[PDB]
RNA sequence: GACUAAUCGAACCAUCUAGUAGCUGGUUACCGCCGAAGUUUCCCUCAGGAUAGCAGUGUCGACCUUCAGUUUUAUGAGGUAA
RNA sequence: AUGGCCAGAAAGUGGUGUUGACGCAAUGUGAUUUCUGCCCAGUGCUCUGAAUGUCAAAGUGAAGAAAUUCAACCAAGCGCGGGUAAACGGCGGGAGUAACUAUGACUCUCUGUAGCCAAAUGGAUUA
RNA sequence: AGACCCUGUUGAGCUUGACUCUAGUUUGACAUUGUGAAAAGA
RNA sequence: GUCCUAAGGGGGGCUCAUGGAGAACAGAAAUCUCCAGUAGAACAAAAGGGUAAAAGUCCCCUUGAUUUUGAUUUUCAGUGUGAAUACAAACCAUGAAAGUGUGGCCUAUCGAUCCUUUAGUCCCUCGAAAUUUGAGGCUAGAGGUGCCAGAAAAGUUACCACAGGGAUGGCUUGUGGCGGCCAAGCGUUCAUAGCGACGUCGCUUUGAUCCUUCGAUGUCGGCUCUUCCUAUCAUACC
């Protein structure tokens, strides 16, 4: 055969040559699934030889960051408009909505539902 | 596809942000926020500042004539024409496709 | 599989079994899956916590401790013939018989045990 | 591209899903009729918006070699073209290009008859504004051939010609004049195009009572030398783009009257007749 | 930001999982992860669907979505 | 991963062997004269280095030249009070 | 049986073996009762079926004065192309067609108060 | 001087297309290797 | 080595290179005036027909340096309020308006004391001598990760072992946050701003409903028994 050594599999498999690797990709290992599977191992610092952290865990890095907000047009402006007509034709869609058992809702559409949905009974209100 | 597509498909390297990629940086020690990169940015930072100290090994190692006052467009000219060398190696591959 | 054919777009789908104690929420878990990997017993709240399976590579299923939602016209006569509770620990369970003779056939009680005449629930026990 | 005017030039030059209006080019070679000439004039008149015009004489045969066509269509970004000639053979000539990557696609020649021509001048009537479409009427029983031939090819450049701009919606004041190309199959058949303007009459029902007026010109055309399309070419040219707000239709998924994204179940019919039910020892007689 | 959270049954911990301390909002059509791929924990007890909104210049405080 | 002479995730005996440890512990009279130090500058970091600076014994050279964590004078910065 | 499974540094060496498929050896499951969700063909299992595509040593040819260099040829295995323990694995169905073989692809639409059928019983709620 | 946590130029057992090797197995060539034929080449 | 409120977009006004005739210094060549000037200038590209009340050149406005939304396109997503991307729409800029226009362009990285490669005739050595190949040394050149080589030494131990090192506080208690208003007073009265208790106003079922319980990293108990505090449940008094 060609060899079952790394490189082999490589020359084999046909990878373009200099790439970088994880360390621990193999057969089995993809560098995907090896980060998927590290993941499990993270959570531990790195101390010196007294126990004195030297570098931190995953997202608990201590270090505080500047919390500031940049000034930007984007802030002051209308991020979702609707018109007259549209909101008319969604009007008239729950007004001719049914219910069916075997139709399942998979992702809902954002909508202002407060202009929408019909208005509580006199009684009610 | 260029080489660098090739590489990061291969390699799993997802396109930044376009939060993330924006030309705007906050600097704390002058409290403003400044432009990474382009007229006035943070690549060029001292060029127009009155005040520079220079090491006396590298100052001696200087060349004649040349300041310490246009090292950085030194380095920003050599990254462009690095990058722009590696554009026309895509262009030329791509055209050869 | 036809959820998750409509959920493809995720890892996996997730399935939750719920319902009242001893409905056989356990016993649907190991028969999807053919193999004993739950517990079942008939005495209610046999599972005590939440538990994951693998069915298939895209689906779980989540075992749940059997609830009751708690009703004002609900008797403890009620919560017993529906199962909710072990009848070992429970006090004078003799006053129970006659609703299980209202639920049940006469001659259904008579060719179970195998005797007949009785006219109220002390002397039938 | 250095300026933004050039980049944007040069993205207006760059293939579309959604194509561009075509552009038509007028020209003339080195001899060219005042017959031809006028033609040409009410043709491009009646294409003004979406056509450039050249002025010169150019030392240009179409059916001999056409590198001149196509390095004028690489630098106008003309799709199509009406090429002006006259010979003694030939004595008007109008001859129809259609082009495709800035090569050419097709070929046709149009030979016009000279007694029977009429400009729009002749006509004392109102004429059509400028950038206002046309309909289209294509009559007769040479534009049905189930073989491709030089009538099914001049309905399709004739209706590339005046579709102008293409639209979803069209004002009922748009409605005015009509393009009328008449040819029936048979010595040589005679492709008749007029132009009419329309009018508009009460006859006591919903629909209103169409009576037409013309517009001009009068065009009267024998169908001369025809160069076909490469197959290949061909199919890369009718190959039909789909836009981005044309959605991919998925098995069980659809889009709800309100937006919500909806997906279908499927149970099956409930067969329980071959489940046994448990012999209990009270069923049992 | 994050406290560790702890899994295992051995006297050695494992301390992958990070749970989330301060309220969040996690959006329409919400499904939690599976518990053995959930590294971010954001608890029901903390999230949060609506606010109370002042406008400066109506000067009027209103609860929104 | 049980047992294999109270010895078992590899028995016991002798030898190589005074194996190796950067880790732990310890390291033996007196008096006299001096006597300290913690990014200064460079290098990929931690499981990193040199190096400046501060010290002691000797000497040698005309231990010659004088210099000084100080003030004043002239001139800068601070024109700031007034 | 000029075999399999082993052992030994080797041996004119040893075991199984005073053995021969109702046997030997290696696995998995674990009395009885119940019991094999549906359909394949991606990983894998095995096919001397055509190839020289990769192709070691030895061998062959050419040039050089020789060291040497360059060429073909090139076993097994790999590769290509076939059938599966279809084990692992994947797997929402059912119809069509214009593709025409793999992969299709493009449309359509899917929701008995104790019976019947099975060689007394319908069971794992197993003594 | 247990246990638990932390550090090591840490030790050892174990696993796997981790690296370098290897027992076994498999394939080719050379020698052991002799006597005649029939064809195909050079 | 210097300089710039960046480029871009929109709108408006003007016409260029050159030649002739003229004007103190000024004289081929400074500046100004007229006339003639199809662009022979400038800006882009590589016309065989680019642009003249402009696509050239000066003013005015924006400079906000890469907007928002999408059930849609493509790719991706163990961090699935999706991201990037394409398209569309809205917004935005300018203009009286018709309109015009923007909301980026790219790219793996690592050596240069490195890698590859060339020449030496009159360079040196091959140590018994010479010649021809060859090899080494030394010197001098050339190019730059397409044609300049290369860049793949993993885990687990709850079966274990060894050398060591470890194991906020005179805090807290009974009365929410954000936003606006009022406000005695403090300041200020060459500026009339700024602080500000007491309060107040907005958000957070006609005695209903019972068909909405929203996540263990943090661990407590029980027995026996003694004492103390008061922030008092009972008993005593008010
Ligand atoms: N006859 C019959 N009995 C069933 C069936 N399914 C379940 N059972 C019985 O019902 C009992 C309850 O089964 P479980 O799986 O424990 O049900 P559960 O609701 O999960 O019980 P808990 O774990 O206590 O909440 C079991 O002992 C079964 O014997 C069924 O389909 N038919
Ligand atoms: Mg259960
Ligand atoms: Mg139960």
């Amino acid at each position: 055969g060609t060899g079952k050594k790394e490189k082999n599999r490589l020359l084999r498999e046909g990878r373009t040559p200099g790439d970088p690797h994880v360390k621990g990709e193999n057969f089995y290992r993809s560098a995907k699934k090896i980060k998927t599977l590290n993941i499990l191992k993270e959570g531990k610092p790195i101390r010196d030889s007294k126990g004195k952290i030297v570098k931190a865990a995953s997202f608990q890095s201590k270090e505080v960051p500047k919390a500031v907000i940049e000034p930007n047009r984007k802030w002051f402006t209308n991020t979702r408009v609707i018109s007259q007509d549209t909101l008319q034709s969604f009007r008239e869609a729950m007004a001719e909505k049914q219910k069916d058992p075997y139709t399942v809702l998979l992702k809902s559409n954002k909508l202002p539902m407060s202009l929408i949905r019909d208005g509580p009974k006199l009684e009610d209100g | 596809e260029t080489k660098w597509q090739a590489f990061a498909r291969r390699r799993g390297i997802k396109p930044k942000t376009r939060e993330q990629r924006r030309n705007l940086q906050y600097n704390p020690t002058t409290g403003q926020w400044e432009r990474k990169w382009g007229y006035k940015g943070a690549n060029k930072r001292g060029e127009t500042d009155p005040i520079i100290e220079v090491s006396a090994a590298k100052e001696a190692m200087r060349p004649e004539g040349t300041s310490v006052r246009g090292d950085k467009r030194r380095e920003i000219r050599a990254r462009v024409k690095k990058n722009q060398k590696q554009m026309l190696r895509n262009q030329r591959i791509a055209a050869e496709k | 599989r036809q959820f998750s054919v409509l959920h493809k777009d995720r890892k996996q789908i997730s399935v939750g079994l719920i319902g009242y104690p001893n409905v056989g929420k356990s016993s649907i878990i190991n028969a999807l899956r053919g193999k004993a990997v739950a517990k079942v017993a008939p005495i209610p709240g046999e599972t005590k916590v939440w538990q994951y399976v693998t069915l298939m590579k895209r689906i779980y299923l989540i075992d749940c401790p059997g609830i009751v939602p708690p009703n004002q016209h609900d008797t403890p006569e009620d919560l017993l013939l529906r199962g909710v509770v072990r009848v070992e620990n429970v006090e004078h369970p003799e006053q129970y018989i006659p609703a299980v003779l209202r639920k049940v056939k006469q001659h259904h009680m008579e060719r179970t045990y195998e005797l007949r005449g009785w006219k109220d629930h002390i002397e039938f026990l | 591209p250095r300026n933004a005017r050039s980049k944007r030039a040069l993205e207006k030059r760059a293939p579309k899903i959604v194509e561009n209006p075509k552009t038509c080019l007028f020209l003339r070679g080195t001899t060219c009729s005042q017959i031809t000439q006028d033609a040409m004039n009410d043709l491009y008149a009646m294409r003004q918006v979406h056509a450039k015009r050249f002025h010169k004489k150019n030392a240009i045969h179409p059916f001999e070699d056409a590198t001149s066509l196509c390095f004028f269509s690489e630098k106008n970004d003309c799709s199509l073209m009406v090429f002006g000639s006259s010979n003694k053979k030939r004595p008007h000539t109008l001859t129809f290009v259609r082009m495709f990557d800035y090569k050419v696609l097709d070929m046709l020649e149009f030979y016009l008859d000279p007694d029977t021509y009429r400009s729009i001048s002749q006509f004392k009537t109102s004429k059509i504004p400028i950038g206002m479409r046309p309909m289209m009427v294509f009559a007769g029983t040479a534009f049905e051939s189930p073989v491709p031939n030089a009538f099914t090819m001049a309905k399709s450049m004739l209706i590339d010609f005046f579709r102008g701009e293409p639209s979803d919606k069209i004002d009922v004041e748009g409605l005015r004049f009509v393009v009328v190309v008449t040819a029936d199959e048979p010595q040589k058949p005679i492709l008749r195009l007029r132009v009419y303007g329309i009018r508009t009459k009460r006859s006591g029902t919903r629909l209103p009572r169409v009576e037409v007026e013309e517009h001009g010109p009068r065009m009267d055309f024998r169908l001369g030398r025809m160069r076909e399309p490469d197959p290949a070419m061909l199919k890369e040219a009718m190959k039909k783009a789909k836009t981005p707000q044309e959605e991919r239709t998925k098995k069980n998924i659809s889009m709800d009257l309100l937006g919500d994204k909806i997906g279908r179940i499927h149970m099956g019919k409930t067969d329980l007749s071959k489940l046994q039910t448990r012999k209990m020892k009270g069923l049992k007689r | 930001m994050f406290k560790v959270v702890k899994t295992g049954k051995k006297t050695h911990k494992k301390g992958w999982k990070r749970i989330v301390t301060k309220p969040t909002f996690v959006g329409p059509d919400f499904t939690r992860r599976p518990v053995k791929y959930e590294r971010f924990i954001r608890p029901m007890g903390l999230r949060y669907k609506k606010a109370n909104v002042t406008h400066p210049t109506l000067n009027v405080t209103v609860q929104l979505p």
